[PDB]
Formats: C-alpha cells, structure tokens, sequence
C-alpha cells in the first residue's frame, strides 16, 4: 500500500 | 458587521454534518458574492472545497470580508441545538472576536443564541485547478453511498474502472472479493461520459466520510483522470456544491 | 394484604422508567390514600417524590399501612416485562416478604406473573413542605427535555433567568455560550407566573434525569426562589403526580 | 457446476442473520433436492438443522454433487451488502474453491459480485431419529422472542411447563421469580396446542435467545417436546423449508 | 462556581 | 441442574 498526498497535485495557495 | 440569514437551516446542518468528522478547523472565508470553505484532513490525503453563494440566501449581507477561524466540532455541536425548521441567521461585527448563530424557531415563541469564540488558524490552503477528466459518473447519491459502504465489508480500498459499458467499484480481503456493476440508464439516473478509460484506486475510509453529505443532495457526480485527484461532487441546490477532492493510492 | 389494580399500566412503566436511573432503593409507603415514594440519590443534591392517589385506580384495597423496601433497578426490570396495554396488578400480604406483580393482556391468553423480593432499607427522611416560588414557569415537557439536552452539548450547567419578559435558560463552556429564550403566548402554552425576578443556575446532569418524566405528562412546571430548591413537577392524569428538587450552584 | 437462483434474496440474509451468531463455520449439502445444512454450535448443547428445497428457488442447477466448507460470518459479511429485494444467486464452478453470490437489484443498474474462499472444514455428523412429541406449541414467533428475552432479566434458565390448554415459562433469580401462562386460542397468530403428555423441561435462555434471532424469518414459531429429548424449535422458511433448532434439556 | 446538597433547604 | 450434550441423545452419524 501507498498513500499520495494533494501535495503532488495541488498547488499551495495560502 | 456581516449578516446572512436562511429560512431553510436544515441546510447548515447537513454541511456541519458533512464536515465535522473529516476535519477539525477550518477558515470561512466571508465575500459580498458568498461563502468559500477550504481544507485538508490531517493525513493531507483530502480536500474538501464548500460554496454558498449569496443569492441562495433570504437575507445575505458583508461589508467586510472576513476570514474565520472555527472549531468545527464545536459549530457542530451548535448546530444540533437548531430544529429542523429553524430560521437559522450568522452573524459577526467590526471585531470578528467571536460568532454568532442565531435560530428562530417556527414556532416562534421561542429564539436561541449561541456564540462561538473564533480560534486563531494558520490556514493551509490549496489552489484548485480546473482539469478535464477522463471518466464522470453522474448517479444517485444513496447508491453511492451504499457501494462505499457495502466495500467496507471487504476491504480497505476500492479499484474505480471506467469504461463505456459503465463503471465497475471493486475491493478485496481476507473473505474474498467483491465486486459491483453499473451501467447507464434508458434523477434517479445512472450517466457515464467516458472519453478514455480509467482505473484508479482509492482509501474507502475516506470516501466513507464523503458519503456524509448524501442528505444534501439526491446526485452525486464523479470526475476521474489518470494521476489526479478523485472529485467527489455534491450540488446544495440553488445554493453551490460540496466538492471532496482525494489522492489515489500507490 | 394490599392490592391495587391500573388498566392502563403504562403508567407505572413509565413511573420506575423515570427513577431507575436515580436511585437505586427507595421504600414505599402504601395507605389507604394511595402511594407515596420520597429518597435521595447517592449524592443527596436531589430528592423526588413521587405520589399516587387512590381513586385513580381501578381497583385499590389497603387492609393497613405498609412500608416496602423495594430494589427500583429490579423493579424496572420486572415491569419491562409488562406489555403496553396490560392490566397490571400489586399485590402484598401478611409477609410483606415479596411484592406481587400481574401483567394480564387484554386479549385475555396471556397472564405474566412475578414476585420480587422485599429488602429491608433505613429511612433517612426529609420533609419536603411545599414552598412560595418567586416565579414559576409552565411549559410542554418536550420543549424543557430538548433545552436540557441541548445545553448539555454547551456545558455543565444552565442559568435559568426569569423575568415577566419570558423565560432564558443559558450555559458557557469551551466552545463559548448559548441562551435560549421563550416567552409568553396567546396545553403547548408557555405561562408564567411571576412575583420576582430570579436568576439561580443548576446541574444539567441532574435535569437530564429528570426529564425521563416526560412521557408522563404534556406539560411541566418550574418552580423556583432564590435560596430554595427548583421543584421540576410532572402530572400524571387523574392519579397523582412526580416531583423532582435540585439544590442550585453557588 | 452448481447454480441456484432465488428471487426474492431477503430469505437468504435473514438465513444468515440467524445462523452466524450460534456457528462460525458448517457444511453446506448440495443436492438436486435443494440444501441441507446441519451442525451443532461449538458447546455441543445446541444444533441447527436447516433445509432449502429445490423448487423454492426460481433456478436450480446441481449437475454434481456438492459439500462446501464455509465461514457463516464471511458469507454473512457478504450478505449485508445485499438488498432485501436483490435478486440473490449462488453458484460454484468445476473444483468447488470458491463461493460466488451474484446479487441482482430491481433497480438493475446493479449487479454485484462477491466470491468467498470455502475451507476444508471436519463432519462430525449426528442423526436425529424422526419423533413425534409429547406436547406440541404453535405460537407467534414474537411473543415467543419475548418470553425469553423478558425471563432472562429474571434467571438463567426456563421452566417450560405444558398442559392441556396451556403453557407455562418459569424462571427465578435473586431479584424473584415469574411465570408466563398462554393459552389456547379462538393462521398465524392463534397459539395451538397439540398434546398427548404434558411435560415440565427446564432450559438455557442464552441459548434460547440465539434461536429468536432467527424471528424475522418466520410470523409463527413451533416448539416440540417430550421429557428426556432435546426440545425442537422450528421455524418455516415458507415453501422452501426450515430452520430447526435443537437444545439439550438441563439436570 | 460551587454547589450545595439538598439537606440545607428541608425540614 | 447440570447441563446435558446432544451426544447424550443423538448417534454420531459419519
């Protein structure tokens, strides 16, 4: 098993 | 001071509902065109985007936006304290210090006042791509909802296949293997726009507190492509959509 | 022997559903008038007394008066044993060893049968004199059980305000506070009777307990003076009544 | 090849629901004359007897026959993720290594399609010689539930006392004792009695309690005895066959 | 912040 | 009282 994070997808907009 | 006022409240609490277990905090971001709502689970596995547009309100007022920090249990836990039929109002000041819910019963002789103390968020928000997806399954969202939770029998994570034929939920364990077939129908609906065919794979656990939000809307569509998030669509009619975005596995 | 006879014997059910929880012994005073029950629980902070007359029976027969030491949490579990519209009857004789309980069906082909045993019990009494109340409040029980169910989602305790304004139940915790308001309207009236302001504050917990009265009667009244105990009352039809008392906070 | 196909699914889920929490794992008997299933709990005091005939089924298919070692929770497992009103399908291929349960919605944009692993599992087989009874008790499967459910409040164990136009439940504890008393009746809901000796058994409610859970497949309920026999409880999967329970007596 | 027990209030 | 087993009642049937 692996778990992808929404960091590989998604960029950080803060 | 911002003001937004819904004679319909049980819409509010379906959303607490459809939160409140999948994440903690959480920023609302107050804007004269509505509500925004944005946030990971601690694991960063999900995503879960809220919109409420203004005009889906009887009474929606701000003169400043606003950007609150709120324990999302606690509103919850608020928010059971409203009937169904509650007129339910949300307001803050100039000072932003703490929120106010406000719920009138239909009954009328009664109001109920509840304040919560607006906790201090280093917000950790993502930027949402619009991306075209290989595969969207629009279904009802009961039957959805009773896949994912049928699937927990089995196994930890489902295999999604998309073809033309239709979409195909799979999951495996000690017990064995299970699988279920749907196809499109001559709503209550089952579509499929396929344009190439995808196979993913995704924690059940997660989408077990996606499900959370079948009582808002009686539809649920899925929009899938290789090596990018699931979006797990639910529509608050007339009002905006609960969006639950999830990271495939391995 | 003592024997008294109610067709419709969900009362009784509904009676030792709403002191089981409370205390666990308690004795009973059987007379010619009827049936009185008074105890404390383990903490001492609440007594209730519990009162049945006579002439709401359909059948009652008291040879001389008696003192029963009865078990409530047993006594429950006997009378869940009894069917919604069964006919039920107490019987007790020279030995006063056991009470006697018959559930008859009113079909008339069903006949339950059951005989518990009598401890023996010290008797720590009170007297609980019926005082003056500053203000006193009457209301549908359901509207009082949600509010104390409500607020106990806030916190440990509520603050009851009454003025001739209406009536404000509040409590702050971590979440931050909440208030509701009822006021005075045109059997689901909200009346109240008021010769002084008071504002006292009391234990949910115990309320919580006090409100498994509620499928007992419609309505409920609030008693209260500052320096006395509130007196919560349930009335049950034609037969007698159920009183609860709480000593404040601070 | 082994296939059997039952319209209204709900039977078979309710089946399970009633088996799964007395016995972990049995031995299911394919024939062309339907299924048999038999096994005692783990304790010994205690059997089920369960019978599904052939023409119950809309489509039934048993080219060879068949004994099929199966976990009752993993195929109850399986079970919950049916409908009441799936359209349930079992069937088993050539070697007979796995189980297959084909559950087809009325909704039919749904097919699902489950397949448990059958173990190798061990007989120990008894026989139950065909008797009639002393004493005989046709009652709603219901209040019979509640009798045991409401008498384990009270004790352990039951004293079932029949005579002849009526049944007697006993139980006693420390709390006290009670007694319920039936009696005979003016279909399904009319209690009967069929008696040519009366007899007074004593036993387990725990065991009893298993039994009840198979209520929901049943209005009516029978109950058989004769002192020295292990009582029978019968429930009728109506038109297809039964569900038997069987418990030894107590001292 | 305090409480009481109900002996203080009856005869 | 003492519990009894079926095998007190029925063969063991193989």
């Amino acid at each position: 098993s692996h778990q992808n994070v929404l960091s590989n997808y998604f960029p950080r907009v803060s | 001071m911002f003001e937004a006022r819904l004679v319909q409240g049980s819409i509010l609490k379906k959303v607490l509902e459809a939160l409140k277990d999948l994440i903690n905090e959480a920023c609302w971001d107050i804007s004269s065109s509505g509500v925004n709502l944005q946030s990971m689970d601690s694991s960063h596995v999900s995503l879960v985007q809220l919109t409420l547009r203004s005009e889906g309100f009887d009474t929606y007022r701000c003169d400043r936006n606003l950007a609150m920090g709120v324990n999302l249990t606690s509103m919850s836990k608020i928010l059971k304290c409203a009937g169904n039929e509650d007129i339910i109002t949300l307001r803050a000041e100039d000072n932003a210090d703490t929120l106010a819910l406000v719920f009138e019963a239909p009954n009328q002789e009664k109001v109920s006042d509840y304040e919560m103390k607006l906790m201090d968020l280093d917000v950790e928000q993502l930027g949402i791509p619009e991306q075209e997806y290989s595969c969207v399954v629009k279904m009802p969202s009961g039957e959805f909802a009773r896949i994912c939770r049928d699937l927990s029998h089995i196994g930890d994570a489902v295999v999604i296949s998309c073809a033309k034929d239709g979409v195909k939920f799979s999951a495996s364990g000690e017990l064995g293997n299970g699988n279920i077939k749907l196809s499109q129908t001559s709503e209550e609906a089952v579509t499929i726009e396929m344009n190439e065919p995808v196979q993913l794979t995704f924690a059940l656990r997660y989408l077990n507190f996606f499900t959370k939000a079948t009582p808002l809307s009686s539809t649920v569509t899925l929009s899938m492509s290789a090596d990018v998030p699931l979006v797990v669509e639910y529509k608050i009619a007339d009002m905006g959509h609960l969006k639950y975005y999830l990271a495939p596995k391995i």
